[PDB]
């Protein structure tokens, strides 16, 4: 007799991310060398990792003004994906393509000011479960660093990822409104002459930042 | 990490500077091989379909993916739902030649016809988004305007005619979906995620 | 290796399956792992 | 502890306010010799020189994302652009420096950035602009920003009369803050030079 | 009301040259002459059809229109075998504007070759005259270039001057037809003149910048009309803008000092608010009043049904910096009332200057329509006192009488300002003089009014019997401003029992009858001049009728024919003004 089978039943449907491939059809294509080509990239996290990318604050403006008053919070915001001011992030860009993440997300903050203007600043991270500091004396009791403007014109500073769960949602909810995986804040402590002058801000993908279950954004 | 602000050289400030301690962390799923073969739905003409990559929409996950980069190396395999019999035709052929029978038809068997093409294409490696000599381009001059802008759009489409898998005819296909795999990608370019007009772009995410 | 999940062989060898490429004669990964850490400084602690 | 004065061919450049010099996407070059050649090409080494070019002034009152495009090769009047009326098919790198002195008392900044095929950008898009081979200017730290890049393209002799692969941005990323004690209006300055052109095919002569 | 139509002045031009498209006065300095635009009439310029030219009306004596060279050349060359320009069918003197020895007319479909590739763009096109003087004022013919620069701009669209000598000139094509408004001294015009340079930059140049997509195509300096509106004696821009806000069309006002922006709005889709405006200040408190015209509204009757009758909102304007908007509308169904707006100044002296607002398509045949407003304190009068009616028949474009009009100009001397109104469908351009106003201070006395049928005092001639007589006494004084006769003769008539077929219980003593006239001659701004007689009651048994009032109507007349001037412009006597008044009396019991 010939090898019996059963053709089973609920199996064999077309999905669209199965690890089935298509039989061949045209074969003995040889494609000409692509070796040792240079600019490749194999994941997408070494590309948002080594190359550092904007923000967006009011105005359209990747850069951060001083303020001359006596409020000193230069920018406070939410910290998510889906926000506001990490929108135009090419961190952000592939984390719309995705459901979840976990790790540290770099921020970068370079001083544009002229050598006569002299600054220091302060960056906190404000866990959530009540309102976000407004002055830098109450925001001393976060997880906090400060920095002045010196010689070398650049600070990093790696975000910590806290959370009750492994895994954080990328996509900040659409009905409730409470933002209930943190704030980061970052203020001005001093400046001297520092009027008028800039602060340009980066957003780098972490060490230990990896995302997680690809889903389609589809320009929403 | 207080840096060389301008050297643009990769530093990562990681969070044992205050503190605390890495993990390990798994990027399987942001793979560039595995994040861009699956299938994804283009929108068919009746007959005549040139099988370029670039006609993925911009909006979907891995045609605004395969825009990231500039130089892309993949096989190419579809899936189409059609009637009658799929002729397809490499590369460079004459497009009289997809009436033809001796090329790789697929007969009609229900419901639909997955086949896998190779890399047909004569260059070493395609490109998203050629611009021999289309753009200057530093600012463009205002040109066109009002009702005559929308054809005025096509003015700056890709010209390598020779970038392509070649094309399918059937008598009517209904829906064909493109997978791109062993995929190989160069230089990226820049990705853009929408624009919130709240405080964060809340959406209506799935819940029980 | 991409997106496959058979420990089976493939049944068409290798040359019917895909196109084969051909040597002559990656760097994102290699710019990541370069990357300063630390401090600049001399730290306290 | 610093060698800060490049050299290309027989022309140098002294910076003595040198970040450092960034290699774009390779430290080394592709292979040269190509099988769609048939071994016709060779190295002119006479057009490895810089040339100078202006490209715009940067003034007060030029908002964020006043950008400059410009498509290298451009009109080079000299031995490299003979290369490019008498021979058909050729690559090369490219390792551009671009100056925008002014002075220490100065504030803001502008990036630079040598990116493959550019054309149809928006000003939403140049958030991302870091991702390409760059180095920022400001003149609070530096005057200059020397990048280097090596023959990318999608295949590996090129036409250039139809055909420009890289393309050199410089973008304002914040405004020029003159002071009390700055300079007023600084002008953005460029010597570029070609690396290892490799011409292939000779044209007729046009008479 | 005081418009002569008798025999008004008309002026003709070639058939199809659009004879009336435009018009206005010229003054110069001591002869009088008219300005009519014919923007498509044939010149002498070699090989240009159809250039259109600007023609100078001699009002004295005979009626000839000598045109006036501003460009008697062709088409010049950007280089060898390629023109830069396009003066054919340019529609020279589609809009004409002087102000005393300075005429400006335009080209709005003047086309011109871009310095860079060759293309036909209507960047339009003008040319200021100054008695000897003569130049060209291109504004949009720029570097800025097609469509999203000045390059359809149509430049000199609509002009205006103000009163600090400098040029208002609008274009409705410039920024993909966002429009645009451009200001310039007339200094700058002639003083930066150059004619090898095709795009002249003016130093003190007000304009309308560009501004978002959003804007496009609402028609920006369609028309134009100057006056100040925030009080520093600087006449500031006034715009229509017929197609901003989705077709509803808005009105700008910017500052002709900065070109800083009050901004009006319609209330009705499509109905061209804006395609007219006019600027003038109608309640006598010198503050300019905004006045828009919308010819395609519509309007819904007393059956509830839609009908085409156009609209003008007339905006007073307060010290409070607020407008007091009055709308009103259209009279005939599909006339287009209030395509033109023209303030006349003072037309009657009356106090309060004057508007005119036209209905060039209606009337009989479509002949054409002139409504006449008068202003007051509270505002616009809206109820017209005079109606100006074409008299000429279509041949293929109607005859669009009203179509434009230009007044305030007293070009007779006789103290009171004329009108000209152009048909230029029939190519026909007609003057209309303002006859000298004469207010009349009429009297009418009857002493004793009460009557004692008893009296019978007033003793009868050719009787013994004596009646109960009284007296009856008129008298008329009578004074204008302006030119006209120190003599006034008037016909006075008299009449007893008014009321009554019937018989009338009062007549005249020295003359027996109920009836008396009187040739009356007053003098101007002379004496009251009063004369009296005797009138008596009937005998008691001569009527049963006792109780009705016995009514004494005086009524007079002026002799028009005598009171002429030279040309025969024959005074009118004030409207609103009782040209007869009456008295009664009665008898007791
Ligand atoms: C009876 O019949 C006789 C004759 O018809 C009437 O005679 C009249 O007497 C009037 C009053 O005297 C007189 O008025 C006018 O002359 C007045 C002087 O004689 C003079 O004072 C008046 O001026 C004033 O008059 C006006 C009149 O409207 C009043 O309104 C003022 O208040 C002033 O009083 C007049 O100029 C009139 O002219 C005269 N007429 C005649 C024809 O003789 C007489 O009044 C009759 N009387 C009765 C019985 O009624
Ligand atoms: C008092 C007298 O004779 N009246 C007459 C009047 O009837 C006539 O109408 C007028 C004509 O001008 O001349 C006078
Ligand atoms: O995109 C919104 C943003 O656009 C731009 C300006 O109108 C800003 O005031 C505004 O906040
Ligand atoms: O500077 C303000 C200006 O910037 C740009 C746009 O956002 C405008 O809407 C806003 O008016
Ligand atoms: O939005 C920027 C824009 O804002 C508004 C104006 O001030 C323009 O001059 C400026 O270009
Ligand atoms: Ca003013
Ligand atoms: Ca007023
Ligand atoms: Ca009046
Ligand atoms: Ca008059």
């Amino acid at each position: 007799g010939i090898f019996p089978v059963a053709c089973s039943d609920g199996y064999g449907g077309l999905v669209t991310t199965d690890p089935k491939t298509a039989d061949p059809a045209y074969g003995k294509v040889f494609n000409p060398p692509r070796n040792m080509l240079p600019g490749r990239f194999t994941n997408f996290l070494d590309v948002a990792e080594a190359c550092p990318t904007f923000l967006r604050f009011e105005g359209d403006v990747p850069y951060v003004t001083t303020k001359t008053d006596s409020d000193r919070v230069l920018a406070q915001f939410d910290l998510s994906l889906a926000a506001k001011h990490m929108s135009n992030t090419f961190l952000a860009g592939l984390a719309q393509y995705y459901t979840q993440y976990s790790g540290t997300i770099n921020l970068h903050f370079m001083f544009t000011g002229p050598t006569d203007a002299k600054a220091r600043y302060m960056i906190a991270y404000a866990p959530p479960g009540m309102e976000p500091p407004k002055t830098p004396e109450a925001a001393a009791h976060c997880i906090h660093a400060e920095w002045d403007t010196g010689l070398n014109s650049k600070f990093t500073f790696s975000i910590p990822y806290l959370s009750a769960a492994d895994y954080t949602y990328t996509a900040s909810d659409v009905a409730e409104t409470t933002n209930v995986q943190g704030w980061v804040c970052l203020f001005q402590i001093t400046h001297g002459k520092a009027d008028g002058d800039a602060l340009v801000v980066l957003a780098s993908a972490g060490k230990d930042f990896e995302l997680r279950l690809p889903v389609d954004a589809r320009t929403q | 990490t207080t840096s060389a602000g301008e050297s643009a050289d990769p530093v990562t400030a990681t969070v044992e500077n205050y503190g605390g301690e890495t993990q390990v962390q798994r990027r399987q799923h942001t793979d560039v091989s595995f994040i861009l073969d699956r299938f994804v739905k283009v929108t068919p003409k009746d007959q005549i379909n040139v099988l370029d990559l670039m006609q993925t929409p911009a909006h979907t996950l891995v045609g605004a993916l395969l825009r990231t980069a500039t130089y892309y190396f993949a096989d190419l395999e579809v899936a189409v739902k059609h009637e009658g019999n799929l002729t397809w035709v490499p590369n460079g052929a004459p497009e009289a030649a997809l009436d033809n029978t001796t090329n790789p038809t697929a007969y009609h068997k229900a419901p639909l016809t997955r086949l896998a093409l190779p890399y047909t294409a004569p260059h070493r490696v395609l490109a998203t988004v050629y611009n021999g000599n289309s753009k200057y381009g530093d600012g463009t001059v205002a040109n066109v305007r009002g009702d005559l802008q929308v054809l005025a759009q096509k003015a700056a489409r890709a010209l390598p005619t020779s970038f392509n898998y070649g094309a399918i005819k059937a008598t009517r296909v209904t829906e064909l979906l493109y997978r791109m795999k062993r995929a190989e990608t160069y230089c990226p370019r820049p990705l853009l995620a929408i624009h919130p007009d709240q405080a964060r772009h809340k959406q209506k995410i799935v819940a029980p | 290796s991409g997106n496959t999940g058979s420990i089976i062989n493939n049944y068409y060898m290798q040359q019917y399956q895909n196109s084969m490429d051909t040597q002559l004669g990656d760097w994102f990964s290699k710019l990541a792992s370069s990357a300063f850490s630390g401090l600049f400084g001399a730290l306290l602690a | 502890d610093r060698i800060l004065t490049t050299r290309n061919g027989h022309t140098t450049s002294t910076t003595q306010s040198s970040v450092g010099v960034t290699y774009g996407y390779a430290t080394a070059e592709d292979f040269v010799s190509g099988p769609n050649t048939s071994g016709l090409e060779t190295r002119v080494a006479q057009a490895e020189r810089f040339f100078k070019t202006h490209l715009f002034d940067w003034v007060t009152s030029d908002p964020f994302g006043r950008c400059h495009l410009l498509e290298l090769p451009t009109d080079h009047k000299g031995v490299y652009g003979y290369l490019t009326d008498s021979y058909a098919y050729m690559r090369n790198g490219w390792d551009v420096e671009v100056t925008a002195v002014g002075n220490q008392f100065n504030g803001g900044c502008l990036l630079v950035a040598m990116v493959p095929e550019l054309c149809s950008i928006q000003k939403r898009e140049l958030y991302q602009l870091t991702l390409f081979p760059h180095q920022f200017i400001n003149p609070r730290t530096n005057m200059t920003a020397h990048i280097t890049v090596p023959f990318v393209g999608v295949n590996r002799y090129d036409q250039y009369k139809v055909h420009k692969p890289w393309t050199l941005v410089v973008m304002v990323v914040a405004p020029l803050t003159v002071n009390s004690e700055g300079a007023p209006q600084i002008k953005v300055y460029a010597n570029i030079a070609p690396t290892n052109v490799h011409v292939a095919g000779e044209f007729p002569s046009k008479e | 009301f005081n418009l002569d139509v008798d025999s008004p002045a008309e002026y003709s031009g070639p058939e199809g040259s659009y004879f009336g498209f435009a018009v206005d006065f010229f003054v110069p300095s001591s002869r009088m002459f008219l300005l009519v635009g014919a923007p498509k009439a044939n010149t002498t310029q070699p090989g240009i059809v159809e250039g259109g030219q600007v023609l100078k009306c001699d009002w004295s004596s005979t009626r000839r229109c000598q045109p006036i060279e501003f460009d008697a050349t062709g088409n010049r060359d950007y280089a060898k075998d390629d023109p830069l320009e396009f003066k054919s069918h340019q529609w020279f003197g589609a809009s004409v504007r002087s102000k005393q020895d300075k005429i400006l007319a335009c080209a709005p479909l003047y086309h011109w070759r871009t310095e860079m590739k060759q293309e036909r763009e209507p960047v339009g096109t003008c040319f200021l005259q100054d008695g000897t003087k003569t130049v060209e004022y291109a504004p949009c013919r720029s570097q800025d270039i097609d469509a999203d620069g000045q390059g359809f701009c149509q430049g000199g669209f609509s002009i205006d001057f103000t009163k600090a000598d400098r040029v208002l000139l609008g274009g409705p094509g410039s920024f993909y037809w966002q429009g645009q408004l451009i200001s310039d001294q007339v200094a700058e015009i002639v003083s930066k003149y150059d004619p090898n340079v095709y795009s002249i930059k003016y130093n003190n140049q007000l304009a309308t910048r560009t501004a978002q997509a959003i804007f496009d195509d609402s028609y920006l300096g369609y028309s134009v009309a100057v006056g100040d509106f925030n009080g520093d004696g600087i006449d500031d821009f006034v715009s229509g803008v017929p197609r901003a806000a989705r077709t509803l069309g808005m009105v700008y006002i910017y500052d002709g000092k900065n070109m800083s922006s009050y901004n009006f709005t319609g209330e009705q889709m499509a109905a061209y608010f804006g395609f007219s405006v006019a600027a003038t200040d109608i309640n006598g408190d010198d503050y300019a009043d905004v006045f828009i015209g919308a010819p395609l509204f519509m309007d819904r009757g007393s059956d509830g049904k839609l009908q085409e009758v156009g609209q003008v909102s007339v905006s007073l304007q307060r010290a409070s910096g607020d407008f007091q908007t009055t709308k009103l509308n259209g009279f005939e169904v599909f006339a287009r009332f209030g395509s033109a707006i023209a303030p006349l100044g003072d037309l009657d002296q009356d106090g309060f200057n004057d508007i005119a607002i036209a209905a060039p398509y209606g009337g009989e045949d479509k002949k054409g329509i002139v409504y006449i407003f008068n202003g007051r304190s509270t505002g616009l009068n809206a109820v017209p006192s005079q109606i100006l009616e074409g008299q000429w028949a279509a041949r293929s474009c109607p005859p669009s009488f009203g179509y434009s009009m230009k007044g305030a100009t007293d070009i007779d001397k006789n103290g009171y300002p004329d009108l000209i109104v152009g048909a230029f469908g029939v190519d026909r351009a007609i003057l209309y003089r303002a006859r000298p106003v004469i207010t009349v201070n009429a009297g009418l006395e009857v002493y004793p009014s009460i009557l004692n049928q008893d009296n019978k005092t007033c003793s009868l001639p050719g009787t013994a019997l004596k009646v109960s007589c009284f007296n009856v006494r008129f008298c008329l004084k009578a004074d204008g401003k302006g030119v006209l006769p120190r003599k006034l003769n008037f016909q006075v008539e008299l009449l007893l029992d008014k009321l009554k077929g019937a018989i009338r219980r009062a007549l005249f003593l020295y003359s027996r009858s109920p009836s008396h006239s009187k040739n009356m001659t007053i003098s101007r701004g002379g004496l009251m001049q009063c004369e009296e007689l005797i009138a008596y009651l009937r005998d008691e048994s001569e009527f049963r009728d006792k109780l009705t009032p016995i009514t004494i109507f005086m009524e007079y007349r002026l002799d028009y024919r005598t009171a002429a001037d030279t040309t025969g412009l024959q005074p009118i006597l004030n409207q609103f003004t009782p040209a007869n008044i009456s008295r009664q009396a009665h008898i007791l019991l």
